[PDB]
């Protein structure tokens, strides 16, 4: 499949992206809006350099890093709008060192 | 609704309905039947006509193309069809190679005595050829002029998705249609893969044999009558298949449907072919018949189409029990 | 100023009037006129002529095809344009399919007995067929040798910028031209729309109707002449726009440039003429005649345009006062 | 539309670009000298990385960034150039945390 | 194994032998023997025949073109093939430019009676012309409708690593096939190189000359026979080979290589034949004869192939001792 | 050195003598010296013939294509040439637009009566048409059938280089050579211009009047001799530039290159010809003759270039004086 995030082309196989088969890039019907049947691709208009991480968390099978450049309230909107679930937004918080506030007896 | 609806997102315009063409032309009906068949079904605006080359051993498109010829109908105003794959009994002569492509159609195009046909179908997907060969094929008989659009036939939706994604690669022309079994007894591609592909690279679907060669068609209860499609040879496959237990059980399921077509003032196949066209996902049902009287009474199944609610759709539903996970 | 300019930004070099074809050829006037009009415009150096397929049901191109059969004129020195889009009565002969790109050609380059025309025209456009399609189909019979160049006709800025961002992609060939409606009434599209198209990707401008079918000719203030457009059948949406308060408060606004036409010496058509030809965006504007004696004096007014200075612009735009916003 | 920044091609939609509808990539009649109508996109001849944090400015509604790599002598250049206006210089500024000299009584 | 198998990964399916064209054709032998010659080849699933535009100076394709004029064949059940090189004494009447591609091509689809060839072969690498030029010569033929594949012959597997990296690169279409020469005394190129580019591109392999003009039939131990190949004119090249000592140690090997054709109920020619065909990387072997009684023992090596077991090779290996280097 | 040389660096194998065609041909010379013309030098190993569609007013091309049609010369052993551009009175018979290269491409194919050129030449550049139609325009007569190649003629080296640059864009055929004139005054192009596209891109270079319509072959020193080429009616052009002192004073440089003419055994034609061929980076250069006397002289100075040592080239430089800064 090919991914064009506003102007970069990202293509990766088909079975990476089917092994979270419930995120956006995952579910035939909720990536289905965004495809482009002149060039074949799917298009998002998104912000270009967060995305190389968000094809490494499928490639790798799950870890999630952060780019140096982008901050943290652009990082964190990502991984809301590609739908990523709260696995991957946990696994987010204590990489960069913020642990979540416990629950109280 | 719409009588004349667009083939899948392209720009040909087909009616509904379509006259298809199998053992009826130039072999089990005679040639007087099959000219008094075209003009009682383009007066009632049907203007889609079905054939092929391996019908009849290429008899089907003589009795076609001398319909034509001899009635004086304007070429621009009709919709032909006709597809591609066995044709010989030669090795080369047999395939979707660029050798099979390029001759088929035009031994085909004197047959038929035409100068272009307006869709070319792939019949049968080729696991020998490559599909660049044979996306290469048929836009070049395209850009010859011999054609206009082309469309795959018995494909699986990756192999339509797999010759969309060459030709989107190497610039050429993707496929505009689909033909794929559709009746009651056989709803699964069309119902659950078909509409995914019209949403997303927009191709349509052209469905054939809605009676499923006359078993829904209530004919076939009390045995085989004389003079049926069962009754000739080279069908002993039709016949085993509503001879066994399996083809009694869907009679003993055509009873019950029997009582809801005279509940809406229509016959069974009347029903039957009504019930394809509820959908916007099918553009096209091919039609079938043996005979005149047999003929107006299916064209007549468009008034039934607003008569069937969604009420009778849920408890049709109910009956066959065969509605396909969603 | 120049006689002979580009179209738009290709190669075609087109005299700046151009006799039209419309209600006259074919229908209104007779055969011989017909032929009297064309050889004193050819004479005139006018060399582009106008015609489609939806005029007289096909027959002002077998009268425009015989006159040059006849005079034997080298069809290298024409430019012969044609329109597609209503030639039929059926469902698939009118659109802009494929189908009907390519058989509407075909079938309109045996009326005019050519091989080719210079440009082939798109009427309208077409909302069901996608523009990936048309854009194709008009590659196609420039590489087949049947036409030199295309254009779009009523079409959008949008959908003439859609039709660009297609033929940039997919290495086809992007239109060259478009016909939009201009006279003193209405000049919103020619005058903020495609002179910004013509800058960017460099369309022209052909445009049609320049007297709005005699409006502007001054012959409609106290009535209906005799076999005059409006006393023909089929066009009482044109008497009932000049016999409505509408019209009638244009032709109050026709007294008074009446008085500016007689101070340069001229008619009120030699003025209107000659006020479209006032810009650059312009390419060249279809004119239109019933009789010999109205077409030579249009083809005079060449000489009223180096009369137009801007003093008599900037009033004109007093009188009229629909100036669009720019 | 498709913007081609010496080589690098960046593509996002035209009413994001219409959000800032006086700018010199807002404004249909200054960005048209940059048009080139054989490849259908806008050549600038500018620098390269200073244009990832140009479109994230119209893309996030709003927000100017600083790639690290840019001094700020070029980026204060861009600003200039694509005419993102005294608001959006002045929302540079206090990002660097140079604040401005404030107006003597 | 199979007989009818695809050449390389084309969707052309060729007979495993094909009946070549060289010396015999319109020279050597006369045309009663070669109406004969291929009507006992085609009745033995025999499709696939080859010629040239250099044999007999233009000759050979007269006698091959008037077979099947004669004899009725269709041609969709035949693979013909043509190779285009030396045809000219002039200058500009040998190469692989664009001007020999479609002259060659087209002066010799009038010698064979065709419209189209299936294969069309170059015949040698030509060092002064582009490799651009030649990949858009063969594929402007095949879209014209003169050919519908093409192939290299005696190409490095360089120059068809070049002329694929040319061809997806401006849109053209790649060859299908490559001719290399294979017997047990020449065996390093389509053993060691030509298995590497089926796996990375997919060209096949049609072999020519699998007995070495005749070296490897046994005839030539005790000397010349009369009515040979080598008792020509025009052959003294042929004959120096064998009379040379080289020759005679090839001789000195063929002695016991007789002994292994008689263990398995063969001559020494049906041993060498379908040792060529012992691989999946060879398609097709192209035969040769002069006679019938040649031929029909030739074809009859289909069944000597599932004879040639593991041992047989591992020791005719020892015979030969010309195992290339893996 | 070489005879037959490749034209650039292209496929096209041509003579490095052509004759060419101007107001010889149809004009001045009468038909049957034309025809003798021809015949003693396609004997003599020439076969790169040049015309256009201005010469004569479109006689120049009948009487070359009656000399083939009737000496009954092989089409693939010549090389036709023909240049478009002025054709006719009217406006659009005039130019580079795609109306112009079609229809002046197929009329000057029933003047010579063939059925291709081998190249089709821009006779000067045009300033309206885009270089995009122009570069498409050449490619779709290539891809018909009615040309083999395509190259330029007095334009800029940066209007070469703005063809190859579309070219290579849009996936079309770059230009393979160029006409330039060159001699002993007008040496600047071909000397520092030319060699650089040669090594970048590739094209040649075709120079014509090498004796600058006979001003160094050294009849006009005395005077105008009669029937001689400035003894013509529509040439004072060059009648004025022989008789103003500009002229004279090259009369004056050629006293002395007659010096030196004397003592290699030549006459001061011989030498001018063989002087434009002592470079690689020129092709073919481009003869003229009036009588066979004159034309078996210019062809014998293939043998004088052996002789063109570097102290001739280099004093030859020191007469003339005019080398361009390097
Ligand atoms: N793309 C492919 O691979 C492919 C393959 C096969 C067919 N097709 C297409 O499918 C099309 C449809 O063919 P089909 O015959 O199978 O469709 P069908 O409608 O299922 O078969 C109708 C058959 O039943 C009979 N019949 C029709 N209406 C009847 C009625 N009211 N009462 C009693 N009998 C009635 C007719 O005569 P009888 O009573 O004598 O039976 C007719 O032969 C063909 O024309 C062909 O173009 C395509
Ligand atoms: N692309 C499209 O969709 C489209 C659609 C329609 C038309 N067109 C083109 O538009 C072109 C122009 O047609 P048009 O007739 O509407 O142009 P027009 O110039 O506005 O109409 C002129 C009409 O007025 C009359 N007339 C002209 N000069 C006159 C004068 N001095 N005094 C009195 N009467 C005069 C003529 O005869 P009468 O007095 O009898 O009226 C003529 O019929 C047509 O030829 C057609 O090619 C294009
Ligand atoms: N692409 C290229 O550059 C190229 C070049 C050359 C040829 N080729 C192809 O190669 C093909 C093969 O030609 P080839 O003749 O060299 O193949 P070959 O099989 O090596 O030569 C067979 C020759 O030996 C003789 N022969 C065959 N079987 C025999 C048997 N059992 N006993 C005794 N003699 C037997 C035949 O008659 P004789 O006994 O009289 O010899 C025949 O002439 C040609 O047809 C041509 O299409 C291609
Ligand atoms: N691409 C373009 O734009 C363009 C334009 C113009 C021409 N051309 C080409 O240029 C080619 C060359 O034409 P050209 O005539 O100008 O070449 P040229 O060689 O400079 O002119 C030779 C003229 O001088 C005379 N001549 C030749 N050899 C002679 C000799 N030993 N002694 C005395 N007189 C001799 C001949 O007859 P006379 O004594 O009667 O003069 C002939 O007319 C033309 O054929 C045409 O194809 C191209």
């Amino acid at each position: 499949v090919v991914i064009n995030i506003s102007g970069l082309r990202f293509e990766t196989q088909l079975k990476t992206l089917c092994q979270f088969p419930e995120t956006l890039l995952g579910d035939p019907k909720r990536r289905m809006r965004y495809f482009d049947p002149l060039r074949n691709e799917y298009f998002f208009d998104r912000n270009r350099p967060s995305f190389d991480a968000i094809l490494y968390y499928y490639q790798s099978g799950g870890r999630i890093r952060r780019p140096v450049n982008v901050p943290i309230d652009i990082f964190s909107e990502e991984i809301r709008f590609y739908q990523l679930g709260e696995e991957a937004m946990e696994k987010f918080r204590e990489d960069e060192g913020f642990l979540r506030e416990e629950e109280r007896p | 609704l719409q009588f004349y609806r667009n083939l899948g997102k392209s720009g040909l315009r087909v009616s509904c309905l379509g006259l298809g063409t199998w053992v009826t032309f130039g072999g089990q009906i005679t040639d007087e039947m099959a000219e008094q068949l075209m003009t009682l079904a383009y007066d009632n605006g049907i203007n889609l006509f079905d054939t092929a080359e391996v019908y009849a051993a290429g008899k089907a498109e003589v009795v076609l193309g001398n319909i034509i010829k001899k009635k004086g109908w304007r070429r621009s105003s009709l919709v032909i069809t006709t597809k591609i794959f066995w044709g010989g009994k030669a090795e080369t002569e047999r395939g979707l190679s660029r050798k099979h492509i390029i001759e088929g159609l035009k031994a085909s195009l004197e047959r038929l005595q035409l100068e272009y046909v307006d869709v070319v179908f792939a019949n049968r997907p080729d696991p020998n050829t490559p599909m660049e060969e044979t996306v290469r094929a048929m836009t070049h008989v395209i850009n010859q002029g011999m054609a206009m659009y082309w469309g795959t036939s018995r494909w699986s939706s990756m192999e339509i998705m797999e010759a969309y994604s060459v030709a989107r690669q190497f610039n050429l022309t993707p496929p505009i249609c689909e033909q794929a079994e559709y009746h009651m007894f056989q709803r699964e591609k069309v119902e659950v893969q078909l509409p995914e592909l019209f949403h997303k690279i927009g191709v349509g679907a052209m469905t054939w044999s809605p009676l499923a060669c006359g078993i829904v068609s209530g004919k076939y209860d009390s045995g085989i009558p004389p003079y049926s499609r069962a009754s000739l040879k080279g069908y002993q496959w039709l016949k085993d298949k509503i001879l066994s237990e399996e083809g009694r059980r869907q009679q003993a399921k055509l009873k019950e449907l029997q009582a809801i077509a005279e509940r809406l003032g229509c016959t069974l196949p009347q029903l039957a072919i009504a019930w394809c066209l509820r959908n916007e996902g099918v553009s096209s049902v091919l039609l079938g018949a043996s005979n005149a009287d047999q003929l107006m009474e299916n064209i007549g199944a468009i008034q039934v189409l607003p008569k069937l609610s969604s009420s009778i759709i849920h408890e049709i539903d109910s009956i066959l029990g065969n509605k396909p996970y969603s």
